[PDB]
C-alpha cells in the first residue's frame, strides 16, 4: 500500500540549516501534490507548504516564506524540505502528507515524522540516577522505585525497566527544560516481597548522543 | 487566512456517553473541513473528509458535520480507544489550516493521588547536585496542584511538574515533581516536603522526609 517515510530530522544552531526527506512507494508518486506540515511541542498541527505533482505549482506558509524551500526528485519518488534560517520557533515534528482523495482533496496519507530542534544548546546525554524509596521502604505490599533523567539534550530520552521486562506500572514523564537542558523521571512499582533480592534496573537511552545508560536500583 | 478555532482544547468524557467537538471559521467553508485523529505514538491520520465522510476503516461512531462556518465532530459512544488528539483543517484555500486541536479523554471515578518523595541519591549528591522527586501517581481528575516546602518554607524556585498523558489501562493520571536544589544549600536544611492539593481531598495531600 501507500508508504511515506521521512528522514534528516535532528539539531541545529538557529541561523542554521537542514534538509528533510521523505521516501514515497505504492503509488504513483509523479501524480501526487505534497505536503510539508509540522506539529511544535506545544503544539497543534501548522501547514508548511505544497508542492504540485510536477513541481510546477509551490505554496508556502506566511512563517517560512523565503527561508523554506519544498521540492521533489520524481524519478527517486523522494519529496523535501530545504530549511535555512531556522528560528526557534521552527522546532517541531515535520510530517509530508499526500494531497490524494480525488475529488475531494484531502491529506490522507501521512509519513512517521521527523524531529527537528532549532537551539544552540549542545548534544549532552544525561546523568541518570536511581531513586530508591526511604531509606528503605518496610510496608505497603506494593513499592514504588524511579529513575532521575537528567541535564540531556536535545529529545528525546526512551525510558525501560529490566529491559522491557517491567512495562506495566510504568510512568515515565514527558520532559521538562530547565537551565537550557531537558529532565525526566519515571516510576516503577514493584512486590516489596521481592525487592530488592530480585533486581530492578532503569535503562536509560539518548539517541542523539548514541549514549545508553543501566542503573540498579539500590536500597537506602 | 481561514482561521480556525476549535474548542474544547481538552475535553472528558464518560465511555458510552456523546462527544462533541467544535471548529469554527473564521470565514465560510464549502465542505472542506476534514477531520484527523491522532494517537500518542502516532501521525494524524485521515478521519473525516467532506464535512461528513468517514474515510477507509473509520468506525460509525464517527461522525461530521457542518456547513459554512461551524462544523463538528461527534463520538457516540465514546469507547476506550477513541483517546486521541482530534484536529480539523480546511482545504479550502491556501494556506491551508488546522484548528489548535482537542485532548479527548476519559472521565472516570474521582482517585487521590499516591505519593511517593525520594531524597537525592548518594550518587547525585557526590556530584553536587541535589534533585528532590515526588511522584503523584494514578490520580483523577488531572487538575492537581503541588507546592514544595524545605523546613517549613514555600519554595517555588527550582520546581519542575509534568503530567503524563491519560494512562491506556486505568484511564488515570501521575505527575512528576522535582525540586532542584545543590547540595550545597541541600545540607544546610533539615526537612523536604511536597504538598498537593486535589479535589479528592479537603486537606492537602502532604508528604515529608528528613534528610539523613
Amino acid at each position: 500500500d501507500v508508504q511515506l517515510v521521512e528522514s534528516g530530522g535532528g539539531l541545529v544552531q538557529p541561523g542554521g540549516s537542514r534538509k528533510l526527506s521523505c521516501a514515497a512507494s505504492g503509488f504513483t508518486f509523479s501524480s501526487f501534490g505534497m505536503h510539508w506540515v509540522r506539529q511544535a511541542p506545544e503544539k497543534g498541527l501548522e501547514w508548511v507548504a505544497y508542492i504540485s505533482s510536477g513541481s510546477s505549482t509551490l505554496h508556502y506558509a506566511d512563517t517560512v516564506k523565503g527561508r523554506f524551500t519544498i521540492s521533489r526528485d520524481n524519478p527517486k519518488n523522494t519529496l523535501f524540505l530545504q530549511m535555512t534560517s531556522l528560528r526557534s520557533e521552527d522546532t517541531a515534528m515535520y510530517y509530508c502528507a499526500r494531497w490524494g482523495n480525488y475529488p475531494h482533496y484531502a491529506m490522507d496519507y501521512w509519513g512517521q515524522g521527523t524531529s527537528v530542534t532549532v537551539s544552540s544548546a549542545k548534544t549532552t546525554a544525561p546523568s541518570v540516577y536511581p531513586l530508591a524509596p526511604v531509606c528503605d521502604g518496610t510496608t505497603g505490599s506494593s513499592v514504588t522505585l524511579g529513575c532521575l533523567v537528567k541535564g540531556y539534550f536535545p529529545e528525546p530520552v526512551t525510558l525501560t525497566w529490566n529491559s522491557g521486562s517491567l512495562s506495566s506500572g510504568v510512568h515515565t514523564f514527558p520532559a521538562v527544560l530547565q537551565s537550557d537542558l531537558y529532565t525526566l523521571s519515571s516510576s516503577v512499582t514493584v512486590t516489596s516481597s521481592t525487592w530488592p533480592s530480585q533486581s530492578i534496573t532503569c535503562n536509560v537511552a539518548h539517541p542523539a548522543s548514541s549514549t545508553k545508560v543501566d542503573k540498579k536500583i539500590e536500597p537506602r | 487566512n481561514i482561521v480556525m478555532t476549535q474548542s474544547p482544547k481538552s475535553m472528558s468524557m464518560s465511555v458510552g456517553e456523546r462527544v462533541t467537538l467544535t471548529c469554527k471559521a473564521s470565514e465560510n467553508v464549502v465542505t472542506y473541513v476534514s477531520w484527523y485523529q491522532q494517537k500518542p505514538e502516532q501521525s494524524p491520520k485521515l478521519l473525516i473528509y467532506g464535512a461528513s465522510n468517514r474515510y477507509t476503516g473509520v468506525p460509525d461512531r464517527f461522525t461530521g458535520s457542518g456547513s459554512a462556518t461551524d462544523f463538528t465532530l461527534t463520538i457516540s459512544s465514546v469507547q476506550a480507544e477513541d483517546l486521541a488528539d482530534y484536529h480539523c483543517g480546511q482545504g479550502y484555500s491556501y494556506p491551508y489550516t488546522f484548528g489548535g486541536g482537542t485532548k479527548l479523554e476519559i472521565k472516570r471515578a474521582d482517585a487521590a493521588p499516591t505519593v511517593s518523595i525520594f531524597p537525592p541519591s548518594s550518587e547525585q549528591l557526590t556530584s553536587g547536585g541535589a534533585s528532590v522527586v515526588c511522584f503523584l501517581n494514578n490520580f483523577y481528575p488531572k487538575d492537581i496542584n503541588v507546592k514544595w516546602k524545605i523546613d517549613g518554607s514555600e519554595r517555588q524556585n527550582g520546581v519542575l511538574n509534568s503530567w503524563t498523558d491519560q494512562d491506556s489501562k486505568d484511564s488515570t493520571y501521575s505527575m512528576s515533581s522535582t525540586l532542584t536544589l545543590t547540595k550545597d544549600e541541600y545540607e544546610r536544611h533539615n526537612s523536604y516536603t511536597c504538598e498537593a492539593t486535589h479535589k479528592t481531598s479537603t486537606s492537602p495531600i502532604v508528604k515529608s522526609f528528613n534528610r539523613n
